């Protein structure tokens, strides 16, 4: 799980040396940038339900054809799977915010992403549009540096999808 | 390898839920105390030769048998390996201190060190004694109020003592 | 090509074989570039 | 996680060395390999392609 | 050299990826710590001559035998080389403070320290004493985070010499 | 690898002198505008797929001869190589923009790139055109006022244009 | 590896005191018969193919179940492995003869040769008989007084038979 | 350990071949040189105590400041350690003489020497001067080829230290 | 070639170290055994005609089936090549004696031996018989250590053939 | 890499001839004086740190520009590389003095050395100066009559001087 | 054993994919020509005794000297072993025919052949002549593509011997 502290430790361990000035300042920057990321985590965890339902509806609007029968969107089971997937994405983005690192996303979504989307035929543009919705929402639910944190992690997830 | 934030995320994911406000405010408090942690880690790093030298001096004061012929620290080679091991354990303890969890210490320094020492004939008791003396010296160097602002960090002192004792307990 | 022997190191070995093997390893893998003492990996060769 | 693989070199490997030859020095049949999780699949499939038979794979 | 920005870019490059949030957070911590670091570099550059002279005097007090005839500190050329060397260490500590990393020290002093000291029979303990004096005096100067920044690099040098 | 700080340090060390006060004030400037630099780098990073897609669309609208049979971007192998090179060049541009020095681009990305491309048969003029198109696309995102506090970033725009121009000139 | 001189040095170092006059006298005697030892080693070396061929012929005449199809040495590859194993065992035996210590044979080979032969399916008594036949073949060449000055080397014959029977019993 | 015979056997085994003319000639050289080497070992074992006492006193004359209170050589325990170390060196020199190889000195002194002396702040020049004194009385004690053998092993030790 | 001096120097170089006692004693043994070796080389060089013609005749006696028409030995050219080959072997044996190492034999005869023989269908037993005859005649031409040296190198060649 | 014996052998092989009597006599002469050669090699090997120390001191006393900031031996790294180079050249000169042929130097020590020095920007003149200083310092230890039998070793002194000169000429 | 189907599987496994049309084509090519190879195998297995005895007699005719007292041919057990060896070669030829691959020959004769022949002083030319007789006989014992199969395998063995 790659974070600021994890990279700090990995480098100094690979070199076989004690942690020194460089990575101590890196960890300091992480500790200082924790609090806006932490309270952005607060914000996204609080409003999870509305964000998931809105993102699902935005996906079903941008891709109306998925709704009609014979497609992936037909059915309550598929619908619940859509909500579950968007909730997974939101949960792991909050994990990345609290962790001050991309490690949670890399470990839990990005790793194995394309293979299983190809295997289960899950179009990545669906989740890209959902994440763009959540991007629009975090544009208004957050202000200041926390807005920037949420946007960076969300659009990192998007780039991983795109 | 693993962190305290990543520990909490692991618990959250095995539970299958978001992060609770209790764990999350705990993590915020850890983030604020991170500066005290940085001072603790720097205190360990800046004094590693001093801690190691003191620990080895008193270790070979207590146990002559290691440095007599037939001892396990006798030739220059085995003495050098000894001091290298002291260096390694202290380094990984500092890593565990900065991270906030003792995951890295076990997962890297201490996977198979006991059976290594058993096969080599190294007395694990004396290794654990050396780690204890290292803890004593490190605690001496952590308490230093000079060159740093005054406050309470007994949480750090307890956590560092636990890391040292966990390493020593894994040794023997 | 011919004069230098192939350096082989199995798990049981004595001190001189180990030291010569490390000399050959560093003289090959690191180019022929000088590797100062502050760069020598001690944990890696302890594992070896 | 780390996985220790105890591989026994057997007749399947001996035939391959009898055909291709020994470009590397001959070694005892039973030895243990230690791998990370990332490397476990490639190393184990490689040991299979070489004809080696694994005995025990222990986690650590 | 190996300064915070350089480990950032180096890790991104080796992993074949763009700079993510962790990398920029480490960079941001670097840019914060630049203020006391360059303040400390200014103070040390200003007071270099007094620090060098005092460190040389401390060396000669701790190891009086060095100045006896036939010893390494006998004569004016030897002691001028002493002063030059202490100025070197001070220069590279100020460089490391400016660059926010031990890259300048690692690259211009520590790389090759032991071999050179052994060939010319230079005792590292002399430089330990000189750097200890520089530490004690930069305690008097440099109040605040500047003190901690200076002592980190002084200790890196001292730990290298031992 | 060098940034502005290490470059100033190396220049000063060449004449064996401490860093002058003028140099220190210049570096303190660079540090103070560091946050604007970070936002520029993040803009380059986060919009990279869009930058490369727009650049590719424009380039292969102007230059059909690339995507025709017998062109150097014809099969998927060569077109994938085209897009890969564009993303790598943009990546190193962003590295250099964060660094404030262009040395990473010259050492890694552009070291013998013209000779490589001449050897492979690539029209280096087309690569330079792709880099210019990427610059044009990147300036749009660099100038994005949304999601960031308003301020002056003209110097950063000039610097990013400088690194893009360096890449384009070195390739062709 | 370890030599008789090295063995004595190791024993002296374990008790940490200088080699005694009796030890020095024994080692001086060893160096005095070193010339005879060199002749014995040269005798083993110069007729090694003859030793292998004689041992193999006698063994396979004794035990035809290895030759016949389905035996442990039936195809060409298994025959070649048989001969190579005999050859390497002889080479290690001559190493032990030259050094005067059985360490060079005991350390690398005999420890894992047991597991190897058990895994491959070789009859172990067959291999022990092969080594014994090698000893019997080699004694004749060791005795051959032609081209060497007439002398007594009962110690050398005893030690060589010791190494041969030790390897055979180890594999057994 | 590194003897002549062991180098023979390892070179022969590494190439998977038998012992031959070059290797038996090396062994013959060893067996011829055994007589001066065993003689020198005998003569040095007779006079171990006087040699060690003289070497310790030689160090104390050459580095008088060491005996000063607060230094390494102050105190009976430290001087007993000094005598023990010189005895160690002399014993391993005798072992190397007997083995006709520097394998004993290498394995038991030289391997790990620099790091150990660095950790305990043991100046190698002390042991170099003590070995110089031993070299001096080897000329008086030994004559012929035993003299040369003892001197070359002592020079191997001194080269390792220096 | 792989002579004593050259292998000494090569192994010293591959470990980046000077020539120590082991190597110098090996070289001393070589320089001492030079005398019997140069004497053997003189004896064989003076008697090369009788040795080679006798070896050819011995081969033709132990292999009667070679001289008749239809196979390898029939014809003046083939017998001339026989004598030339045995002259080669004897030349390289004397070279080995002079150099005190199998290096000449290895490099000039043994490397590529089996492939060349297989390609030209030359039976190694022929050269084994010739070398056995030369061994027998050197038993009479040489005495003492010269005989042992010559026989050692001849046996090395024979073992390489078989 | 040849010695004198292998060089004579190579010439004899090219002629297709056995070694002539006079060639064998020159070789017997070389081996008969081999003891003095071994003493000279021991003198070079045993005093090598002293030789390199003295050469280095004299070289940096003459040429202060090497150790001024911007000089080629300025930081510790470059000084350490310089001392290693002197170590290496002395090592190979001892190898050539033992073999008696200067083929080891051009085969190994000086193979691509001049190109190396040109590409690094090393002043080859100063390197040749360093080699001359080592030659001068080495002659002192080669003529040292202590601990060795008095005798005529002028051929050895001249040969060693020529090896040093061949180096310093190949670099320069 | 390197049967063509076996090599198909090995190559597909090495490249880590399923069986594309490329090696299906090769498997088909084997499956069609199995018929001539299998009938050649049956024809060879029927006439095995005559072929073995004729090969033995051809060996003794081409090399009359072998049977004479004092070497390999003499001794009834030696002719028995000769017959057994040509029997083995014929048997593995039949195996390689029925398997549509040189695998049986490769792993039952060629693997380890040279070292075995060298160690027992068996001339490969004996077996080359025996296989030449077998080839001459099977030239008339078979017709059509079965003859081509048999000749390819017999000559693969012949080239292996040489
Ligand atoms: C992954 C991280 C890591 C660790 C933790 C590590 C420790 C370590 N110490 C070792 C040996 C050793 N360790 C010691 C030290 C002990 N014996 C002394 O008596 C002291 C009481 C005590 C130290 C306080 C000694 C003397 C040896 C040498 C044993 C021998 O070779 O006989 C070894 C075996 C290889 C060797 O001989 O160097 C390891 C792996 N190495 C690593 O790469
Ligand atoms: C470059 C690496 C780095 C260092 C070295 C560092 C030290 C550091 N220590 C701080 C405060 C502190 N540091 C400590 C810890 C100390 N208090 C003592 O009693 C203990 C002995 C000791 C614990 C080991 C405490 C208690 C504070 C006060 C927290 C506060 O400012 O509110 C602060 C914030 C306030 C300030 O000093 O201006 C910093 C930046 N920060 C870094 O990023
Ligand atoms: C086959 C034996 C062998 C030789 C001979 C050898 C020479 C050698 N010298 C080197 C560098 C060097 N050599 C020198 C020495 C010169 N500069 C000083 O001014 C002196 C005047 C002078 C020495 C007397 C220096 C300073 C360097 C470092 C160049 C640099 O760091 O830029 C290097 C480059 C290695 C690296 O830096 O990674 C090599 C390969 N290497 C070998 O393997
Ligand atoms: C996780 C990685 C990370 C990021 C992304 C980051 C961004 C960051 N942007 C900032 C402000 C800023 N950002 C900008 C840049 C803008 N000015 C123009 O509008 C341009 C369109 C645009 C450039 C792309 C400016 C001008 C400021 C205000 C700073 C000042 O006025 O001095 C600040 C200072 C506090 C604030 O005003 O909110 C930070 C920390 N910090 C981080 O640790
Ligand atoms: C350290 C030195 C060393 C030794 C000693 C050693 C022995 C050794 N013998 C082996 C096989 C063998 N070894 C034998 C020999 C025995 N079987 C009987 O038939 C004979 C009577 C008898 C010979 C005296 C045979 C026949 C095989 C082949 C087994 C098979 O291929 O299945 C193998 C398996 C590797 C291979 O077949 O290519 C090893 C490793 N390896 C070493 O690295
Ligand atoms: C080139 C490699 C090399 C070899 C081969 C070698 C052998 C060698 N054998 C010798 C004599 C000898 N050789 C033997 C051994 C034989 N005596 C009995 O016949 C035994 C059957 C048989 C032992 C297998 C003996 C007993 C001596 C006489 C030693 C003595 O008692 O003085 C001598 C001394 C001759 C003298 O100075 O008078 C040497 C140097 N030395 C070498 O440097
Ligand atoms: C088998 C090879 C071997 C050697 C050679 C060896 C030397 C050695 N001497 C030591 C202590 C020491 N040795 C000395 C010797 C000094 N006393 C002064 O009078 C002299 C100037 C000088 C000696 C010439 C001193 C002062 C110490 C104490 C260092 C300390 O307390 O840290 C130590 C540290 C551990 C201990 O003994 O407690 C070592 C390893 N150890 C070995 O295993
Ligand atoms: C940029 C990094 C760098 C450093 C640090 C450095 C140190 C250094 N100092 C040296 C000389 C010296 N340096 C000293 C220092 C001593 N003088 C005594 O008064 C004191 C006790 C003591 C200092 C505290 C002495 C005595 C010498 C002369 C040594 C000799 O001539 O052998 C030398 C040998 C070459 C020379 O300059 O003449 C080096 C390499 N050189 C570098 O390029
Ligand atoms: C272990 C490695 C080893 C070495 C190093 C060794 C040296 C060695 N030096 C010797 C004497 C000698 N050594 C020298 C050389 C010296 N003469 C002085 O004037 C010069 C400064 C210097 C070189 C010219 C001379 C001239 C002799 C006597 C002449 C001779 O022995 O042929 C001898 C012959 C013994 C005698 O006849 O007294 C040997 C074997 N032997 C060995 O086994
Ligand atoms: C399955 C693979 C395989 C083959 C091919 C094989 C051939 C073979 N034949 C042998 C014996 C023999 N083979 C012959 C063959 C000669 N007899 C004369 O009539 C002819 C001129 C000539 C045959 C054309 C002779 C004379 C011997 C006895 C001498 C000996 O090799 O020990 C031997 C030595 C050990 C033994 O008796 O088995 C082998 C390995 N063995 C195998 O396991």
């Amino acid at each position: 799980s790659r974070t600021v502290i994890t990279e700090v430790i990995a480098t100094a361990d690979s070199q076989g040396r004690f942690l020194n000035s460089t990575e101590l300042q890196a960890a300091f920057g992480r500790f200082e940038r924790a609090v806006p990321a932490i309270e952005a985590a607060r914000a996204l965890t609080k409003n999870q339900d509305a964000l998931v339902k809105g993102a699902v509806q935005a996906v079903f609007k941008k891709f109306p054809y998925v709704t009609q029968p014979g497609e992936k969107g037909y059915g309550d089971s598929n619908q619940a799977k859509c909500a579950r997937d968007i909730g997974y994405y939101l949960r792991f983005i909050t994990y990345s915010l609290v962790a001050s690192g991309t490690g949670p996303l890399d470990d839990y979504v990005i790793a194995g992403l394309r293979e299983v989307n190809r295997a289960f035929n899950l179009n990545p543009l669906w989740y890209i549009e959902a994440l763009n919705y959540i991007k629009g929402e975090t544009g208004k639910l957050l202000s200041g540096q926390s807005k920037t944190e949420a946007l960076l992690y969300i659009d990192h997830a998007i780039n991983a999808l795109s | 390898m693993n962190d305290v934030f990543t520990r909490a995320i692991a618990q959250a994911d095995l539970k299958g839920s978001f992060l609770l406000e209790s764990d999350l405010d705990k993590l915020a408090s850890f983030a604020k105390e991170g500066v005290k942690r940085l001072d603790a880690v720097a205190a360990l790093t800046n004094n590693a030769p001093a801690i190691i030298s003191d620990a080895a001096h008193k270790l070979f004061a207590e146990q002559q048998e290691l440095i007599q012929p037939g001892g396990n620290a006798y030739p220059h080679r085995r003495m050098a390996a000894c001091l290298r091991d002291m260096e390694i354990i202290l380094r990984y303890v500092s890593y565990a201190l900065l991270a906030g969890d003792a995951s890295v210490l076990d997962d890297r320094c201490l996977n198979g060190l006991r059976e290594t020492y058993n096969a080599l004939g190294t007395p694990t008791q004396s290794v654990a004694r050396a780690v204890q003396l290292m803890k004593d010296a490190a605690m001496v160097h952590l308490k230093s109020t000079a060159n740093v602002t005054v406050g309470d960090c007994s949480s750090l002192y307890s956590e560092a003592a636990t890391y040292f004792d966990k390493a020593a307990a894994s040794i023997a | 090509a011919t004069e230098n022997p192939k350096v082989t190191l199995r798990a049981p070995f004595t001190s001189e074989e180990f030291q010569g093997a490390l000399y050959a390893i560093y003289r090959h893998i690191f180019g022929n570039t000088y590797v100062m003492e502050s760069e020598r990996p001690t944990t890696a060769e302890s594992q070896l | 996680r780390i996985y220790k693989i105890t591989v026994s070199e057997a007749g399947a490997y001996a035939t391959n060395k009898h055909r291709t030859g020994y470009r590397a020095p001959i070694r005892q049949s039973n030895y243990t390999l230690t791998v990370p999780y990332d490397r476990f699949l490639p190393e184990m499939i490689r040991l299979h392609q070489s004809g080696a038979k694994i005995v025990n794979v222990t986690s650590v």
